[PDB]
């Protein structure tokens, strides 16, 4: 690159705008951290919530198996249609989309309440729930991902940037520096001879 | 949806209408589960925990470009009957997601 | 020599000029002319000229012209990010900035001295130029803050009939600068 | 010259702030013009003749196509005048050298005719003493009640501070006052930078007795509410408004009321307590126990107040 | 040195499209070699040979063995010939000067021989008007059929266009044909980048009349689209390739096409109808709304080939 | 010129000098004071001063300064894990070093240049001070490691014993020095 | 001086030289020889040689060392790509294309002059060396089309008979040369 | 200047494993210091007499406050004693020249006294001649027994390899060796960082009958397996992933082991066998999955080691 002083001028706002980057990456990385563990807390207490829904879908499961034979829940499970019914809606998080699940489950595809053995609808609605509540994790899980590749963005920015940007640049200007002085010194130095000549030539001329 | 877990859980999702197969090892878990990608008509697929600790290993193979079929680990309910370790998890995913072993 | 502006004769000329009009070769590279570097440029007879301006061109004049020039600071501001994370990574209102900072340089800035209209700009073409590109800009962000997307509002025709302005002959001009205002009303009342 | 014509017929000594009531204390300033052009020349005539600030003031105006010699011996006369009335006669003196950089670039000029070898960067080795001998003219002298202040205004070359001339004159002067860029072409006059400013001395003139009790702190917490302000400023565009705290958009409404109604004065003259009112005025949009760098007496006796001073109320 | 041959073997007139419509001569081709080596000046004659211009070109040699202060008398020896032959025969001549960079090279040495007071990097002050003597020589006189072209070499030392000597060579010529390492380390022949290059006399030769109406605003928009390319390719270098929205990667791929194609074209002779019909096709890769700087009329006129239709 | 300490004259003098304090403003703006930066500060005076130190002063005292330099060095290398994160998420040894790097800042660093007492302190006073904060990261590390909380810890009364220990006259200080190094070993054996 | 290639004897000797051989600092301090910085580099007798290379080494000599370069330029390429996005998210195809640019350097561009075999090396064993690299990569692309995870290409025994290929005496390389050709067509037809 | 010190305490001819077995030819060590302070020059004279080196020494002190002509004479009048014992009583010597640096500075101001035609940074254009009647003036002569060995410690200013000092001493000089910045903020000694130092004669002073027959492989293997460590290392940092391929992380491991163990020595005076054996223990690498840079087979000789400290 050309070393002259308004290149030298440049590599300094260069090397000022870079920091300045430095600084915004560092503050957007403490928003993302702070979003991210509040996010944490969330998809902890959806867990928990999974884990009691898992509970206690178990149960309603065995407990019909003994209370029900196996083929007449196996075909209770094939006599409702598949709740197939879902979608997910592309949420923007920072600037990335992430699928948000979203089950619709309706209730016209349960056969005969009245009609089923005695702990179905006990299962079927503990199922159920047990079921929305593992979308609810999966969707506390995918916004927690995203969120943690941000992160993991920023600071592969902010590392570059202080390693291998930042350093260079200033390599750089201390480069140009030098080939300015260096410079310099030679005008400086054909000064003096130019000088030393006027003073022989007017001495010995007379 | 869809679960990948033993028998009795596929039959207990299957019961509230949701896809379940039923598998005793994680090859045979796996193996379904990429066909079960390659159909992608189910939005999200739960794996047990105990099946699959880390479902990441197969979410990539498929799906290159679009992750639409969202994936996830979940506790089988052999274990979820005793109880599932939350926290544990989140710190394991804390690590995962930034690596710092940041708690409390 | 070399366009080192740190040398003596164009410092020594920074201090005695009242106007300067310094160039850049990033812009004549581009074959964007008159090719003004904007930032290093400036001119210490804008405030004595107000009043001729508000007597000749428009009461409101000077006005405009410092919100036009604010908008090119606040894109330069913007410029310095742009530059660090690319322009998607900005919010709709600063994306709108950036737009409407390159609209300005592209067809209020730029005059090809060749183009047998655009060669000459009288002071009312210039003022109406201005005027039509802050209305749009007051639009759009009116219209950003309603909720509709900056890709929606870059579709928009009357943005053609803005960039196409300056090419308008100085005869012809007052009707095209009522027909592009009733446009831009019209435009961003219907597209919200 | 537009802030240094304000400044000259706006500087006053305030006796009724220490508590003397003394307005017998004389008060006159030098103006000293060096390598300015005709516009220029025109330009202070007429302000100092608009106003009536003539009739304190005396100037020398050495124009930019006038002997170079003449610009060196310039700020030499006006110094003398200055020496002269605060040292002789009482007064408080301030000098305003406007433009240094045209002095050094003629000292340069004269120094080459000399046959002199230059030194640093291509200005005379010896530009550090003769700036010296420039400036260490001001100052206030044990035994005698006059005064000499002197403000330069140098116009750095390419806004470098690393160049030779505002180098060595913030080795020899009490700091300094920055002109913002960004501010001017965002409209705000005067265009003062409050962060890159500093006066070395503000803190020995400041306080119970000689301004107010609250000074320095208020004058603590508007820097840093300011600095805080403009770095959310920068990180709101990418972040946008709503991902910010509560206190994050209070501190970026701050920001830029500050630099609507502090900075932003116009050709207006402000009191110190005008001054300080609406500095109070813009803290009170910070929540209370926000401002940390102020002691809650002065908290209880000045927060509260709001906007009025500048609109709705001028 | 291939450029400078390739131009002098394929340079012609067009009075078909000037309205003119004659038989013309062909150039008279001055060559004046300065510190030039035993290579290069094969090259120069073995292509001369073979394209048969020896029999009108006048070579005036100072090899790079050759003393240096030959090298001051040998380009106005050359223009004096050139001039001559051009304003008082009716010639149409092509001055061909291989390497100025040595003619500062002996101007620098006699200058400081003479302890003249330098420019930058050492070079004598009076240099810009030694160099101007020479290229001002240059151009075409009222009333006289001939004409004088000029086609200076000089090779800037460090790929640096600030140094003195194409510094000052820019200030007095109409303009450069500036040449690219990136392109030249891709394989692009001839590697001219067109963003640092210019032609302050392009107005004049170009438009109605004399090429065709669409010259002049097909070129401001490939310069256009072409500058919008390397800015998309530096902000690829940040952002990478498929974080960019659909336009800028229609220019990204413009750019790149653009290299391959319009620039890359090896030892062949294009007319100025095929370069515009190679421009139009490019120009259609882009939505035909971002063609602001061409008239509706052209583009509905010229818009819509393809590269594939031009050739297989 | 700027604060670089890379220009002539600076690295001239850091060639020659036998030790650096290099003072720092941004301890100052904190309020630490005397305000010098123990990183980027050195001294090639203290291997050839050891053997005084160990017949004038005490002869561990080598090893307890290497020991707080330790300490500093530890809470200086965590400072970008308690930047990412706050201190409180912090891990609990990781919490506790933190807590003794600002108890070092806080009580033997810090020195009031104006205070009747605090402006002179003898190499005595320094041992015990230093002997003091040791004998507590000891006595909490191995509290820590039986399983107290560290919010229980940073609550002892022996802080502000440790903390008023600067502003004790210098014949008033070995009592009192004997007496806290009592307190402290009675408080953590009182702890479970 | 400082490895500074502007200096005046480096920028006048470039003028006069056909062959510009170009050392680089970063290759030598890692132990990397010859140590030719082949993107800096040029000569211009490539072209004036190539009827000799055809008569002399092989009819397709000038192709595969066209070939050769070709992957230097787009691994040179790719590496920017590497270091932006990281060499794990990047297709098969590309770090095929990363790996086989560091089997042409270590294995082809690598020399040690001090070794009793590798010291020289002959046009034909050069040849065979590109022969063999060109082979397997357009075999390794094939298997990457072919659905084959670039992990087993990358541990296939074949790339230390490559490796060693340069450490083959001129005496047994035509023969070192054959049953590597047919190794490496075994390798990919036993991936099936 | 404490690893001048600890070299000039330390270094031996080592003749017992040579295969011109013999007793020990005679050994000295001149030691020049240039620009010196006093307090560098009560360190080197403590040095000296707390081991008796002294005797085998001669001192030329050259104080930082002594006229600047005498740092310009000092190198001179040490390698006129250096060579006169070599080469006309068959001394083996080792000259240390403790700051180079202060030196070219004398330089600059001797050639600006006497206003030469500048250099780079205001030194004398004619500094390499001026280092090169130095520096070559080391060397063995054939037909006779003595030597001059030179290790001129140089202060590379701002770490500035390419300042003129270091840049024209590596031009005269046969190989550097570079300390470590970042080795010494880990608190390393000496700091030697060993993937930018070099030894152009190593190539030809090691093998059978000198050191041990797999000193050079064991060289090789070791700088090879450092290098990929860092290599890991450099690009842990720009992924940002710790879970990375197994064999990486033996390398990572081993990297970390090598630089606390084999690098980190302190003021132990390890012998070439001493330092041979941590070099095969740190090579705790597979025996042919790795150690693949250097093709020996004295793995089935020295591999195996446990890592065992004393």
């Amino acid at each position: 690159v050309s070393p002259t002083r308004m290149n030298l001028l440049q590599r300094r706002g260069q090397l000022r705008l870079a920091q300045k980057g430095v600084d915004l990456l560092k503050k957007k990385r403490d928003a993302l951290v702070a979003e991210f563990f509040g996010l944490v807390r969330e998809a902890m207490e959806a867990r928990k919530a999974l884990d009691q829904a898992a509970k206690e879908a178990y149960a309603a499961l065995l407990l019909a198996q003994a209370f029900d034979g196996p083929e007449v829940v196996a075909g209770a499970a094939l006599g409702v249609p598949p709740l197939e019914g879902v979608e997910a809606e592309v949420e923007n998080v920072w600037g990335s989309k992430v699928p948000r699940l979203k089950a619709t489950f309706p209730d016209g595809a349960l056969l005969s309440p009245v009609g089923t053995p005695a702990y179905t609808l006990e299962a079927s609605r503990a199922f159920r729930r047990y079921a929305e509540a593992l979308i609810r994790v999966a969707n506390t899980e995918t916004r927690l991902k995203k969120i943690g590749e941000e992160i993991k963005k920023t600071t592969r920015r902010v590392n570059a940037l202080e390693q291998v940007v930042i350093p260079g640049i200033r390599a750089q200007i201390r480069f140009i520096q030098q080939v300015l002085e260096q410079r310099e010194r030679e005008d400086t130095f054909r000064l003096k001879r130019i000088k030393g000549k006027i003073e022989a030539r007017e001495a010995e001329e007379e | 949806m869809a679960v990948i877990a033993d028998p009795e859980t596929a039959q207990g999702f299957r019961l509230a209408g949701l896809e379940g197969y039923g598998a005793s090892s994680a090859e045979e878990a796996q193996s379904l589960l990429e066909t079960l990608v390659e159909r992608g008509g189910y939005a999200l697929v739960a794996v047990d925990e105990a099946l699959l600790p880390d479902p990441e290993r197969a979410v990539e193979r498929l799906m290159r470009g679009r992750d639409l079929p969202v994936l996830l680990p979940i506790a089988g309910l052999k274990e979820a009957f005793q109880g599932h370790d939350v926290e544990g998890y989140m710190r394991e995913l804390v690590r995962k997601t930034i690596g710092f072993d940041i708690k409390l | 020599p070399g366009g080192d502006m740190s040398e003596p004769v164009t410092q020594s000329t920074l201090r005695i000029v009242g106007a300067f009009w310094r160039l850049d070769a990033s812009l004549a590279f581009r074959r964007h002319f008159p090719a003004i570097n904007w930032n290093g440029s400036y001119s210490l007879f804008t405030s004595a000229l107000d009043p001729w301006y508000r007597e000749n061109v428009a009461e409101d004049y000077p006005e405009l012209r410092d919100a036009i020039s604010e908008l090119l600071q606040r894109e330069a501001g913007l410029q310095e990010i742009v530059q660090l994370v690319g322009p998607d990574a900005l919010q709709d209102a600063e994306r709108l900035v950036i737009e409407v900072g390159r609209i300005i340089r592209e067809d209020f800035l730029q005059q090809n001295a060749y183009h047998e209209v655009d060669a000459y700009c009288s002071m009312k073409k210039a003022y109406g130029i201005m005027k039509m590109i802050l209305a749009f800009y007051k639009e759009a962000e009116a219209a950003i803050k309603r909720g509709v997307s900056i890709d929606e509002i870059l579709q928009l025709p009357v943005l053609e009939r803005i960039g196409r302005a300056r090419y308008v002959s100085e005869e012809e001009f007052p009707a095209y600068f009522e027909e592009a205002m009733k446009e831009i009303q019209g435009a961003f009342k219907a597209l919200a | 010259n537009e802030i240094a014509a304000q400044i000259a017929r706006q500087a006053t000594v305030r006796p009724d702030l220490s508590g003397e009531g003394e307005k017998e204390e004389p008060f006159a300033v030098v103006f000293a013009a060096m390598g300015i052009t005709q516009r220029e020349l025109s330009y202070f005539i007429q302000e100092f003749e608009r106003t009536g600030a003539l009739s304190r003031s005396v100037l020398f105006l050495n124009k930019a196509d006038d002997p170079t010699i003449e610009r060196i011996l310039t700020p030499r006369m006006a110094l003398t005048v200055a020496e002269y009335l605060a040292f002789e006669h009482d007064y408080h003196v301030l000098v305003i050298l406007t433009d240094m950089t045209n002095y050094c670039e003629a000292l340069r000029e004269i120094g080459a005719a000399r046959e002199e070898i230059p030194g640093r960067r291509g200005y005379p080795g010896y530009m550090y003493t003769d700036l010296a001998t420039i400036y260490e003219r001001a100052g206030v002298v044990e035994g005698k009640k006059g005064s000499v202040t002197q403000i330069p205004i140098l116009s750095m070359p390419d806004d470098d501070r690393t160049h030779p001339i505002p180098d060595l004159t913030g080795y020899i002067t009490e700091g300094q006052i920055q002109l913002s860029r960004e501010l001017h072409r965002k409209g705000i006059y005067p265009p003062i930078d409050p962060l890159p400013s500093l006066s070395r001395l503000m803190n020995n003139g400041v306080g119970k007795g000689k301004t107010r009790e609250d000074h320095k702190q208020v004058s603590d917490q508007l820097y840093s509410a300011y600095a805080n302000g403009v770095d959310i400023r920068k990180l709101v565009a990418i972040i946008g408004e709503d991902a910010l705290t509560e206190n994050d958009r209070r501190y970026l409404q701050f920001a830029d009321a500050f630099e609507r109604f502090f900075i932003n004065q116009g050709q207006q003259n402000r009191s110190i307590e005008e001054s300080l009112q609406i500095a109070w005025a813009l803290l009170s949009m910070l929540p209370q126990g926000e401002l940390k760098r102020i002691s809650k007496d002065h908290i209880g006796k000045y927060y509260g107040q709001k906007l009025e001073e500048i609109w709705g109320a001028p």
